[PDB]
Protein backbone atom coordinates (compact mmCIF):
# COMPACT_ATOMS: atom_id res chain seq x y z
CA UNK A 1 0.00 0.00 0.00
CA UNK A 2 1.64 3.05 -1.27
CA UNK A 3 4.76 4.06 0.50
CA UNK A 4 2.77 3.14 3.49
CA UNK A 5 4.35 -0.06 5.20
CA UNK A 6 3.57 -1.79 8.67
CA UNK A 7 6.57 -1.18 10.86
CA UNK A 8 7.82 1.66 9.54
CA UNK A 9 6.75 5.74 9.86
CA UNK A 10 4.10 7.05 8.46
CA UNK A 11 3.93 8.69 4.82
CA UNK A 12 4.08 12.25 6.05
CA UNK A 13 1.78 14.87 4.49
CA UNK A 14 1.19 18.09 5.00
CA UNK A 15 -1.64 19.60 3.39
CA UNK A 16 -4.69 22.63 4.17
CA UNK A 17 -7.77 21.42 6.19
CA UNK A 18 -10.99 22.45 7.86
CA UNK A 19 -10.52 21.91 11.83
CA UNK A 20 -13.34 21.98 14.12
CA UNK A 21 -13.60 25.11 14.50
CA UNK A 22 -14.03 26.52 10.83
CA UNK A 23 -11.32 28.19 9.69
CA UNK A 24 -8.64 26.26 7.56
CA UNK A 25 -5.56 26.00 8.91
CA UNK A 26 -2.54 24.34 7.56
CA UNK A 27 -1.42 20.81 8.92
CA UNK A 28 0.85 18.00 9.03
CA UNK A 29 0.50 14.19 10.11
CA UNK A 30 3.89 15.25 12.16
CA UNK A 31 1.99 17.61 14.28
CA UNK A 32 0.39 14.78 16.04
CA UNK A 33 3.60 12.58 17.18
CA UNK A 34 2.93 11.89 20.56
CA UNK A 35 -1.15 10.70 20.08
CA UNK A 36 -2.62 7.86 18.19
CA UNK A 37 -3.73 9.04 14.36
CA UNK A 38 -6.55 7.67 12.94
CA UNK A 39 -6.58 8.69 9.35
CA UNK A 40 -9.11 7.88 6.81
CA UNK A 41 -10.56 8.76 2.77
CA UNK A 42 -13.46 9.04 1.71
CA UNK A 43 -14.44 9.32 -2.13
CA UNK A 44 -16.00 12.75 -1.94
CA UNK A 45 -17.51 15.81 -0.27
CA UNK A 46 -20.98 16.32 -1.65
CA UNK A 47 -22.00 12.28 -1.98
CA UNK A 48 -26.02 11.99 -2.92
CA UNK A 49 -24.86 9.35 0.09
CA UNK A 50 -25.97 10.60 3.63
CA UNK A 51 -22.57 10.81 4.49
CA UNK A 52 -22.88 8.13 7.36
CA UNK A 53 -19.20 7.45 8.37
CA UNK A 54 -17.81 10.84 9.02
CA UNK A 55 -20.63 11.96 10.93
CA UNK A 56 -20.62 8.81 13.12
CA UNK A 57 -16.48 9.66 13.36
CA UNK A 58 -17.18 13.26 14.64
CA UNK A 59 -19.99 11.97 16.77
CA UNK A 60 -17.79 9.90 18.84
CA UNK A 61 -15.00 12.03 19.10
CA UNK A 62 -14.60 11.97 22.62
CA UNK A 63 -14.28 8.47 22.97
CA UNK A 64 -10.77 8.46 20.58
CA UNK A 65 -10.05 11.89 23.20
CA UNK A 66 -9.69 9.29 26.34
CA UNK A 67 -7.72 6.87 24.04
CA UNK A 68 -5.19 9.92 23.61
CA UNK A 69 -6.15 9.87 19.55
CA UNK A 70 -6.95 12.22 17.09
CA UNK A 71 -9.35 11.25 14.43
CA UNK A 72 -8.46 12.97 10.21
CA UNK A 73 -10.60 12.39 7.64
CA UNK A 74 -8.86 13.58 4.45
CA UNK A 75 -10.70 13.59 0.70
CA UNK A 76 -8.94 14.68 -2.67
CA UNK A 77 -11.37 18.11 -2.66
CA UNK A 78 -10.48 21.02 -2.23
CA UNK A 79 -10.34 22.58 1.78
CA UNK A 80 -12.99 24.81 0.11
CA UNK A 81 -15.46 21.78 -0.83
CA UNK A 82 -14.58 21.06 2.73
CA UNK A 83 -15.46 24.62 4.34
CA UNK A 84 -18.71 24.47 1.77
CA UNK A 85 -20.07 21.00 2.70
CA UNK A 86 -19.48 21.48 6.63
CA UNK A 87 -22.10 24.95 6.59
CA UNK A 88 -24.64 22.81 4.58
CA UNK A 89 -26.89 21.02 7.79
CA UNK A 90 -27.38 17.43 8.33
CA UNK A 91 -31.67 17.72 7.13
CA UNK A 92 -30.63 18.66 3.53
CA UNK A 93 -27.85 16.29 3.29
CA UNK A 94 -24.49 17.75 4.69
CA UNK A 95 -22.18 17.47 7.28
CA UNK A 96 -22.80 20.06 9.75
CA UNK A 97 -20.45 20.94 12.59
CA UNK A 98 -17.75 18.44 12.58
CA UNK A 99 -15.69 17.95 16.04
CA UNK A 100 -13.06 16.70 13.61
CA UNK A 101 -10.55 18.31 11.34
CA UNK A 102 -10.94 17.64 7.47
CA UNK A 103 -7.61 17.32 5.12
CA UNK A 104 -8.03 17.99 1.68
CA UNK A 105 -5.55 16.33 -1.23
CA UNK A 106 -6.04 18.33 -4.51
CA UNK A 107 -2.56 17.30 -5.99
CA UNK A 108 -3.81 13.80 -4.61
CA UNK A 109 -0.49 12.67 -4.03
CA UNK A 110 -1.30 11.19 -0.20
CA UNK A 111 -4.01 9.13 -1.86
CA UNK A 112 -0.67 7.48 -3.48
CA UNK A 113 1.32 8.14 -0.70
CA UNK A 114 -1.13 5.76 0.91
CA UNK A 115 -2.22 3.70 -1.97
CA UNK A 116 -5.58 4.32 -2.16
CA UNK A 117 -5.88 6.34 -5.43
CA UNK A 118 -8.56 5.11 -8.28
CA UNK A 119 -6.21 6.06 -10.95
CA UNK A 120 -9.39 6.56 -13.38
CA UNK A 121 -12.06 8.32 -11.69
CA UNK A 122 -8.88 10.62 -9.38
CA UNK A 123 -10.63 9.68 -6.38
CA UNK A 124 -9.50 7.94 -2.90
CA UNK A 125 -10.96 4.50 -1.91
CA UNK A 126 -12.14 4.03 1.38
CA UNK A 127 -8.61 4.01 3.24
CA UNK A 128 -8.23 4.10 7.24
CA UNK A 129 -4.48 3.95 8.85
CA UNK A 130 -3.86 3.60 12.44
CA UNK A 131 -0.58 5.93 13.27
CA UNK A 132 0.88 5.50 16.75
CA UNK A 133 2.26 8.34 19.08
CA UNK A 134 5.66 8.05 17.43
CA UNK A 135 4.38 8.06 14.08
CA UNK A 136 4.44 4.28 13.07
CA UNK A 137 2.09 2.76 11.47
CA UNK A 138 0.02 -0.46 13.05
CA UNK A 139 -2.53 -1.40 10.70
CA UNK A 140 -4.22 -0.86 7.23
CA UNK A 141 -7.80 -0.90 6.23
CA UNK A 142 -8.76 -0.51 2.29
CA UNK A 143 -12.40 -1.34 1.03
CA UNK A 144 -14.11 -0.75 -2.14
CA UNK A 145 -16.01 2.52 -2.43
CA UNK A 146 -19.94 1.24 -1.32
CA UNK A 147 -18.95 -0.36 1.68
CA UNK A 148 -18.50 2.25 5.17
CA UNK A 149 -15.96 1.63 7.68
CA UNK A 150 -17.37 0.91 11.34
CA UNK A 151 -16.38 3.23 14.09
CA UNK A 152 -16.72 0.16 17.48
CA UNK A 153 -13.73 -1.74 14.88
CA UNK A 154 -11.44 1.41 14.92
CA UNK A 155 -11.63 2.13 18.75
CA UNK A 156 -11.41 -2.08 19.46
CA UNK A 157 -8.21 -1.65 17.28
CA UNK A 158 -6.98 1.98 18.92
CA UNK A 159 -7.91 -0.04 22.34
CA UNK A 160 -5.43 -2.73 21.41
CA UNK A 161 -2.56 -1.32 20.27
CA UNK A 162 -2.62 0.77 22.97
CA UNK A 163 -3.25 -2.38 25.24
CA UNK A 164 -0.39 -3.67 23.60
CA UNK A 165 1.76 -0.31 23.77
CA UNK A 166 1.00 0.07 27.30
CA UNK A 167 2.06 -3.10 28.55
CA UNK A 168 6.27 -2.60 27.65
CA UNK A 169 6.38 0.06 30.14
CA UNK A 170 7.48 -2.95 33.02
CA UNK A 171 10.03 -2.79 35.43
CA UNK A 172 12.53 -5.53 36.11
CA UNK A 173 10.60 -8.10 38.06
CA UNK A 174 13.32 -8.53 40.82
CA UNK A 175 12.17 -12.19 40.84
CA UNK A 176 13.74 -15.72 39.38
CA UNK A 177 13.10 -19.02 39.12
CA UNK A 178 15.61 -21.76 41.80
CA UNK A 179 15.38 -24.63 43.54
CA UNK A 180 13.05 -22.92 46.09
CA UNK A 181 10.36 -22.77 43.28
CA UNK A 182 9.98 -25.51 41.68
CA UNK A 183 6.92 -27.74 41.69
CA UNK A 184 7.36 -31.31 42.95
CA UNK A 185 6.86 -33.99 41.10
CA UNK B 1 -35.38 21.55 -9.75
CA UNK B 2 -38.91 20.30 -10.16
CA UNK B 3 -39.78 17.96 -6.85
CA UNK B 4 -41.31 14.35 -7.56
CA UNK B 5 -43.60 12.18 -6.10
CA UNK B 6 -41.81 8.85 -7.36
CA UNK B 7 -42.65 5.32 -6.01
CA UNK B 8 -40.84 3.98 -3.61
CA UNK B 9 -40.55 1.06 -5.57
CA UNK B 10 -38.86 2.09 -8.51
CA UNK B 11 -35.86 3.56 -5.84
CA UNK B 12 -32.72 1.25 -6.04
CA UNK B 13 -31.05 1.23 -2.50
CA UNK B 14 -27.93 -0.58 -3.18
CA UNK B 15 -26.39 0.80 -0.43
CA UNK B 16 -25.82 -1.59 2.81
CA UNK B 17 -26.91 1.12 5.67
CA UNK B 18 -27.19 0.71 9.11
CA UNK B 19 -30.04 3.34 10.35
CA UNK B 20 -30.45 4.72 13.49
CA UNK B 21 -33.81 3.87 14.67
CA UNK B 22 -34.11 6.77 17.11
CA UNK B 23 -33.43 9.18 13.66
CA UNK B 24 -35.91 7.53 11.75
CA UNK B 25 -38.78 7.60 14.64
CA UNK B 26 -38.48 11.25 14.74
CA UNK B 27 -38.66 11.50 11.06
CA UNK B 28 -42.02 9.51 10.84
CA UNK B 29 -43.55 11.52 13.60
CA UNK B 30 -42.43 14.90 11.79
CA UNK B 31 -43.86 13.78 8.52
CA UNK B 32 -46.95 13.40 9.89
CA UNK B 33 -47.23 16.72 11.62
CA UNK B 34 -45.15 18.89 8.68
CA UNK B 35 -44.93 17.10 5.63
CA UNK B 36 -43.25 20.10 4.15
CA UNK B 37 -40.51 20.93 6.85
CA UNK B 38 -38.69 17.60 5.38
CA UNK B 39 -36.74 18.16 2.71
CA UNK B 40 -37.07 16.47 -0.81
CA UNK B 41 -34.28 13.78 -1.18
CA UNK B 42 -32.14 13.11 -3.98
CA UNK B 43 -32.17 10.84 -6.53
CA UNK B 44 -29.53 9.38 -8.91
CA UNK B 45 -31.02 9.42 -12.73
CA UNK B 46 -29.42 7.41 -15.33
CA UNK B 47 -29.77 6.03 -18.24
CA UNK B 48 -28.34 2.93 -19.69
CA UNK B 49 -26.51 1.34 -23.46
CA UNK B 50 -30.30 1.41 -24.44
CA UNK B 51 -33.46 3.30 -23.54
CA UNK B 52 -32.56 1.69 -19.69
CA UNK B 53 -34.00 4.16 -16.98
CA UNK B 54 -32.64 3.56 -13.50
CA UNK B 55 -33.29 5.70 -10.25
CA UNK B 56 -30.85 5.07 -7.26
CA UNK B 57 -31.23 6.85 -3.69
CA UNK B 58 -28.06 7.16 -1.67
CA UNK B 59 -29.42 10.05 0.68
CA UNK B 60 -32.16 10.63 2.47
CA UNK B 61 -31.06 6.51 4.21
CA UNK B 62 -33.23 8.04 7.59
CA UNK B 63 -35.72 9.49 5.26
CA UNK B 64 -36.98 6.56 2.91
CA UNK B 65 -37.15 4.21 6.41
CA UNK B 66 -39.50 7.32 7.98
CA UNK B 67 -41.61 6.97 4.42
CA UNK B 68 -41.56 3.03 4.26
CA UNK B 69 -42.26 2.82 8.07
CA UNK B 70 -44.86 4.68 6.85
CA UNK B 71 -47.45 3.54 4.64
CA UNK B 72 -46.70 5.80 1.62
CA UNK B 73 -46.38 5.06 -1.93
CA UNK B 74 -44.59 8.20 -2.91
CA UNK B 75 -41.79 10.08 -1.69
CA UNK B 76 -40.78 13.46 -2.20
CA UNK B 77 -37.51 13.92 -4.38
CA UNK B 78 -34.95 16.00 -6.14
CA UNK B 79 -34.28 14.02 -9.92
CA UNK B 80 -30.33 14.28 -10.57
CA UNK B 81 -29.66 13.34 -14.08
CA UNK B 82 -25.81 11.45 -13.96
CA UNK B 83 -23.45 9.30 -16.05
CA UNK B 84 -22.19 5.64 -15.28
CA UNK B 85 -18.41 7.12 -13.97
CA UNK B 86 -21.02 9.29 -11.18
CA UNK B 87 -22.37 5.94 -10.36
CA UNK B 88 -18.96 4.28 -10.20
CA UNK B 89 -18.08 6.24 -7.45
CA UNK B 90 -21.19 4.71 -5.69
CA UNK B 91 -20.99 0.66 -6.27
CA UNK B 92 -16.85 0.49 -7.68
CA UNK B 93 -16.58 -3.20 -8.59
CA UNK B 94 -20.34 -3.61 -8.09
CA UNK B 95 -21.67 -1.36 -10.48
CA UNK B 96 -23.56 -2.95 -12.98
CA UNK B 97 -23.33 -3.24 -17.06
CA UNK B 98 -26.92 -1.18 -17.18
CA UNK B 99 -28.64 -1.75 -20.21
CA UNK C 1 -0.73 -3.69 -1.08
CA UNK C 2 1.91 -5.38 -2.98
CA UNK C 3 -0.14 -6.41 -6.33
CA UNK C 4 -3.18 -6.34 -4.66
CA UNK C 5 -5.33 -3.77 -5.91
CA UNK C 6 -9.07 -2.91 -5.08
CA UNK C 7 -11.23 -3.08 -7.79
CA UNK C 8 -8.62 -5.04 -10.01
CA UNK C 9 -8.18 -8.78 -9.96
CA UNK C 10 -6.55 -10.75 -6.80
CA UNK C 11 -2.83 -11.56 -7.41
CA UNK C 12 -3.59 -15.28 -8.09
CA UNK C 13 -1.29 -18.10 -6.69
CA UNK C 14 -1.16 -22.21 -6.30
CA UNK C 15 0.57 -23.72 -3.48
CA UNK C 16 0.01 -27.16 -1.27
CA UNK C 17 -2.67 -26.85 1.07
CA UNK C 18 -3.67 -28.37 4.17
CA UNK C 19 -7.23 -28.94 4.05
CA UNK C 20 -9.78 -29.76 6.76
CA UNK C 21 -10.02 -33.49 5.99
CA UNK C 22 -5.99 -34.20 6.70
CA UNK C 23 -4.29 -34.14 3.26
CA UNK C 24 -2.26 -31.91 0.60
CA UNK C 25 -3.88 -30.83 -2.48
CA UNK C 26 -1.64 -28.27 -4.48
CA UNK C 27 -4.67 -25.64 -5.11
CA UNK C 28 -5.49 -21.89 -6.20
CA UNK C 29 -7.13 -19.33 -5.91
CA UNK C 30 -8.91 -19.90 -8.89
CA UNK C 31 -10.30 -22.76 -8.08
CA UNK C 32 -12.91 -20.50 -5.71
CA UNK C 33 -14.05 -18.56 -8.72
CA UNK C 34 -17.36 -18.50 -7.83
CA UNK C 35 -17.39 -18.29 -4.25
CA UNK C 36 -16.54 -14.66 -2.05
CA UNK C 37 -13.00 -15.80 -0.56
CA UNK C 38 -11.70 -14.41 2.45
CA UNK C 39 -8.14 -14.95 2.57
CA UNK C 40 -5.87 -14.16 5.55
CA UNK C 41 -2.52 -14.53 6.79
CA UNK C 42 -0.62 -15.01 10.00
CA UNK C 43 2.86 -14.98 10.88
CA UNK C 44 3.79 -18.40 12.32
CA UNK C 45 2.76 -21.86 13.20
CA UNK C 46 4.06 -22.82 16.39
CA UNK C 47 3.09 -19.69 18.18
CA UNK C 48 3.90 -19.16 21.44
CA UNK C 49 0.31 -17.05 21.25
CA UNK C 50 -2.83 -19.19 22.02
CA UNK C 51 -4.07 -19.09 18.46
CA UNK C 52 -7.20 -18.32 19.20
CA UNK C 53 -7.69 -16.13 16.32
CA UNK C 54 -7.51 -19.15 13.53
CA UNK C 55 -9.42 -21.14 15.89
CA UNK C 56 -12.01 -18.27 15.78
CA UNK C 57 -12.26 -18.54 11.84
CA UNK C 58 -12.32 -22.61 11.75
CA UNK C 59 -14.57 -22.42 14.71
CA UNK C 60 -17.32 -20.60 12.68
CA UNK C 61 -16.82 -22.08 8.91
CA UNK C 62 -20.60 -22.55 8.66
CA UNK C 63 -20.98 -18.61 9.12
CA UNK C 64 -18.97 -18.41 6.23
CA UNK C 65 -20.51 -21.23 4.29
CA UNK C 66 -23.59 -19.56 5.07
CA UNK C 67 -22.83 -16.59 2.86
CA UNK C 68 -21.09 -19.17 -0.01
CA UNK C 69 -17.67 -18.44 1.30
CA UNK C 70 -14.47 -19.76 1.70
CA UNK C 71 -12.26 -19.34 4.27
CA UNK C 72 -8.06 -20.02 3.55
CA UNK C 73 -5.59 -19.19 6.28
CA UNK C 74 -2.01 -18.98 4.92
CA UNK C 75 1.38 -18.47 7.07
CA UNK C 76 5.25 -18.61 5.59
CA UNK C 77 5.46 -21.72 7.21
CA UNK C 78 5.59 -25.23 5.46
CA UNK C 79 3.10 -27.66 4.77
CA UNK C 80 4.46 -30.11 7.27
CA UNK C 81 4.31 -27.96 9.41
CA UNK C 82 0.42 -27.15 8.96
CA UNK C 83 -0.31 -31.16 9.23
CA UNK C 84 1.63 -31.11 12.45
CA UNK C 85 0.46 -27.89 13.71
CA UNK C 86 -3.93 -29.28 13.58
CA UNK C 87 -2.68 -32.53 15.07
CA UNK C 88 -1.43 -31.62 17.98
CA UNK C 89 -4.54 -30.95 20.10
CA UNK C 90 -5.41 -27.09 21.35
CA UNK C 91 -4.77 -27.95 24.73
CA UNK C 92 -1.30 -29.25 24.19
CA UNK C 93 -0.75 -25.79 22.07
CA UNK C 94 -2.04 -26.30 18.56
CA UNK C 95 -4.70 -26.16 16.32
CA UNK C 96 -6.68 -29.43 16.50
CA UNK C 97 -9.25 -30.52 13.69
CA UNK C 98 -9.32 -27.77 11.26
CA UNK C 99 -12.56 -26.40 8.84
CA UNK C 100 -10.42 -24.08 7.10
CA UNK C 101 -7.68 -24.77 4.41
CA UNK C 102 -4.30 -23.56 4.91
CA UNK C 103 -1.88 -22.45 2.62
CA UNK C 104 2.08 -22.65 2.64
CA UNK C 105 3.91 -19.93 1.22
CA UNK C 106 7.44 -21.13 1.79
CA UNK C 107 8.71 -19.05 -0.91
CA UNK C 108 7.48 -15.65 0.80
CA UNK C 109 6.30 -15.04 -2.49
CA UNK C 110 2.50 -14.95 -1.88
CA UNK C 111 2.78 -12.83 1.17
CA UNK C 112 5.19 -10.37 -1.04
CA UNK C 113 2.48 -10.51 -3.87
CA UNK C 114 0.01 -8.99 -0.97
CA UNK C 115 2.39 -6.77 0.25
CA UNK C 116 2.21 -8.54 3.51
CA UNK C 117 5.67 -10.08 4.24
CA UNK C 118 8.22 -8.23 6.74
CA UNK C 119 11.30 -8.35 5.35
CA UNK C 120 13.01 -7.95 9.11
CA UNK C 121 11.77 -11.69 9.99
CA UNK C 122 10.74 -13.50 6.93
CA UNK C 123 6.98 -13.42 7.84
CA UNK C 124 3.57 -12.62 7.06
CA UNK C 125 1.72 -9.57 9.01
CA UNK C 126 -1.90 -9.96 10.38
CA UNK C 127 -3.13 -9.35 6.64
CA UNK C 128 -6.23 -10.46 5.23
CA UNK C 129 -8.18 -9.99 2.32
CA UNK C 130 -11.72 -10.28 0.81
CA UNK C 131 -12.00 -11.52 -2.94
CA UNK C 132 -15.45 -11.53 -5.07
CA UNK C 133 -16.78 -14.57 -6.55
CA UNK C 134 -15.65 -12.74 -9.94
CA UNK C 135 -12.24 -13.00 -8.40
CA UNK C 136 -11.99 -9.31 -7.76
CA UNK C 137 -10.51 -7.51 -4.76
CA UNK C 138 -12.74 -5.83 -2.62
CA UNK C 139 -11.33 -4.73 0.75
CA UNK C 140 -7.83 -4.98 2.14
CA UNK C 141 -6.65 -5.48 5.87
CA UNK C 142 -3.24 -5.48 7.47
CA UNK C 143 -2.52 -5.52 11.75
CA UNK C 144 0.76 -5.01 13.20
CA UNK C 145 1.31 -8.34 14.62
CA UNK C 146 0.00 -7.77 18.27
CA UNK C 147 -3.69 -7.18 16.89
CA UNK C 148 -6.05 -9.68 15.67
CA UNK C 149 -9.01 -9.49 13.13
CA UNK C 150 -12.71 -9.63 13.89
CA UNK C 151 -14.69 -13.06 12.78
CA UNK C 152 -17.81 -10.42 13.21
CA UNK C 153 -16.40 -7.59 11.39
CA UNK C 154 -15.24 -9.79 8.74
CA UNK C 155 -19.09 -11.06 8.28
CA UNK C 156 -20.33 -7.80 8.49
CA UNK C 157 -17.85 -7.03 5.02
CA UNK C 158 -18.56 -9.58 3.53
CA UNK C 159 -22.02 -9.22 3.89
CA UNK C 160 -21.76 -5.59 2.77
CA UNK C 161 -20.35 -6.74 -0.47
CA UNK C 162 -23.05 -9.28 -1.18
CA UNK C 163 -25.89 -6.60 -0.55
CA UNK C 164 -24.76 -4.59 -3.43
CA UNK C 165 -23.34 -6.97 -5.16
CA UNK C 166 -27.38 -8.46 -5.52
CA UNK C 167 -28.43 -5.23 -7.14
CA UNK C 168 -26.88 -4.76 -10.39
CA UNK C 169 -29.58 -7.84 -11.53
CA UNK C 170 -32.07 -4.95 -11.51
CA UNK C 171 -33.95 -3.52 -14.88
CA UNK C 172 -36.02 -0.46 -15.73
CA UNK C 173 -38.69 0.35 -13.68
CA UNK C 174 -41.15 1.00 -16.32
CA UNK C 175 -41.61 4.38 -14.84
CA UNK C 176 -41.51 8.11 -16.40
CA UNK C 177 -41.39 11.67 -14.97
CA UNK C 178 -43.63 13.95 -15.29
CA UNK C 179 -46.01 15.14 -14.84
CA UNK C 180 -48.26 13.67 -13.33
CA UNK C 181 -45.06 13.29 -11.37
CA UNK C 182 -44.80 17.23 -10.42
CA UNK C 183 -45.24 18.29 -6.67
CA UNK C 184 -47.14 21.47 -5.86
CA UNK D 1 21.54 -15.47 29.44
CA UNK D 2 24.96 -16.68 30.39
CA UNK D 3 23.10 -20.32 31.38
CA UNK D 4 19.73 -22.29 30.56
CA UNK D 5 18.43 -24.86 32.75
CA UNK D 6 17.05 -27.60 30.45
CA UNK D 7 14.86 -29.75 29.30
CA UNK D 8 11.64 -29.34 31.08
CA UNK D 9 11.77 -28.41 35.30
CA UNK D 10 8.33 -26.64 36.73
CA UNK D 11 8.26 -23.26 38.45
CA UNK D 12 5.30 -22.17 40.93
CA UNK D 13 5.39 -18.37 39.10
CA UNK D 14 3.87 -14.97 40.46
CA UNK D 15 1.08 -14.05 38.41
CA UNK D 16 2.33 -10.49 39.60
CA UNK D 17 5.36 -10.91 37.86
CA UNK D 18 3.62 -12.15 33.76
CA UNK D 19 3.81 -9.10 31.79
CA UNK D 20 0.76 -10.58 29.44
CA UNK D 21 1.09 -7.99 26.77
CA UNK D 22 -1.63 -9.30 24.70
CA UNK D 23 -5.29 -8.56 24.16
CA UNK D 24 -7.04 -11.56 25.33
CA UNK D 25 -10.04 -12.75 23.75
CA UNK D 26 -11.78 -15.40 25.89
CA UNK D 27 -14.73 -17.86 24.96
CA UNK D 28 -16.72 -17.04 28.82
CA UNK D 29 -17.92 -20.75 29.15
CA UNK D 30 -14.88 -22.00 28.74
CA UNK D 31 -12.90 -20.11 30.85
CA UNK D 32 -15.87 -20.72 33.49
CA UNK D 33 -15.24 -24.52 32.94
CA UNK D 34 -11.62 -24.64 33.37
CA UNK D 35 -12.39 -22.74 37.04
CA UNK D 36 -13.94 -25.82 37.84
CA UNK D 37 -11.27 -28.51 36.54
CA UNK D 38 -8.55 -26.17 38.85
CA UNK D 39 -10.02 -25.99 41.74
CA UNK D 40 -11.03 -29.82 41.43
CA UNK D 41 -8.26 -31.72 39.77
CA UNK D 42 -5.21 -29.17 39.47
CA UNK D 43 -2.62 -32.00 38.12
CA UNK D 44 -4.72 -32.38 34.79
CA UNK D 45 -3.94 -28.67 33.58
CA UNK D 46 -1.12 -28.97 31.95
CA UNK D 47 1.53 -25.83 32.94
CA UNK D 48 1.78 -22.69 30.85
CA UNK D 49 4.93 -21.66 28.47
CA UNK D 50 6.83 -18.83 30.48
CA UNK D 51 9.25 -16.39 28.02
CA UNK D 52 11.85 -15.40 30.63
CA UNK D 53 14.32 -12.61 29.11
CA UNK D 54 17.06 -10.70 30.29
CA UNK D 55 17.12 -6.66 29.79
CA UNK D 56 19.67 -4.74 29.00
CA UNK D 57 20.75 -4.03 32.37
CA UNK D 58 20.21 -7.79 33.57
CA UNK D 59 16.61 -6.95 34.45
CA UNK D 60 14.22 -10.28 34.62
CA UNK D 61 11.49 -9.98 32.33
CA UNK D 62 8.38 -13.04 32.02
CA UNK D 63 6.45 -13.27 29.45
CA UNK D 64 3.07 -14.78 29.17
CA UNK D 65 1.65 -15.58 25.58
CA UNK D 66 -0.30 -18.96 25.62
CA UNK D 67 -2.92 -20.64 28.05
CA UNK D 68 -5.17 -17.42 27.44
CA UNK D 69 -8.15 -19.41 29.57
CA UNK D 70 -5.56 -21.09 31.84
CA UNK D 71 -4.33 -18.03 33.07
CA UNK D 72 -7.92 -16.34 33.06
CA UNK D 73 -8.98 -19.22 35.07
CA UNK D 74 -6.21 -19.07 37.65
CA UNK D 75 -7.36 -14.88 37.35
CA UNK D 76 -10.88 -15.31 38.34
CA UNK D 77 -9.49 -18.11 41.01
CA UNK D 78 -7.23 -15.05 42.09
CA UNK D 79 -4.39 -17.73 42.85
CA UNK D 80 -1.34 -15.56 43.10
CA UNK D 81 1.18 -18.47 41.38
CA UNK D 82 0.01 -20.77 38.70
CA UNK D 83 2.28 -23.62 37.47
CA UNK D 84 4.70 -23.05 34.76
CA UNK D 85 7.62 -24.12 32.04
CA UNK D 86 10.23 -21.01 32.11
CA UNK D 87 11.67 -20.90 28.69
CA UNK D 88 14.86 -18.55 28.62
CA UNK D 89 14.77 -16.05 25.14
CA UNK D 90 15.68 -13.16 23.26
CA UNK D 91 14.50 -9.61 22.73
CA UNK D 92 14.04 -10.41 19.28
CA UNK D 93 11.97 -13.13 19.74
CA UNK D 94 9.45 -10.65 21.46
CA UNK D 95 8.86 -8.40 18.39
CA UNK D 96 7.51 -11.34 16.70
CA UNK D 97 4.75 -11.40 19.15
CA UNK D 98 5.03 -7.36 19.83
CA UNK D 99 5.74 -5.51 16.11
CA UNK D 100 6.28 -2.15 16.87
CA UNK D 101 5.15 -2.18 20.53
CA UNK D 102 8.36 -4.13 21.52
CA UNK D 103 9.93 -2.20 24.28
CA UNK D 104 13.32 -1.89 24.70
CA UNK D 105 14.16 -3.82 27.87
CA UNK D 106 16.50 -2.29 30.83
Amino acid sequence: SGNAKIGHPAPNFKATAVMPDGQFKDISLSDYKGKYVVFFFYPLDFTFVCPTEIIAFSDRAEEFKKLNSQVIGASVDSHFEHLAWVNTPKKQGGLGPMNIPLVSDPKRTIAQDYGVLKADEGISFRGLFIIDDKGILRQITVNDLPVGRSVDETLRLVQAFQFTDKHGEVSPAGWKPGSDTIKPD
Amino acid sequence: AAVHNVPLSVLIRPLPSVLDPAKVQSLVDTIREDPDSVPPIDVLWIKGAQGGDYFYSFGGCHRYAAYQQLQRETIPAKLVQSTLSDLRVYLGASTPDLQ
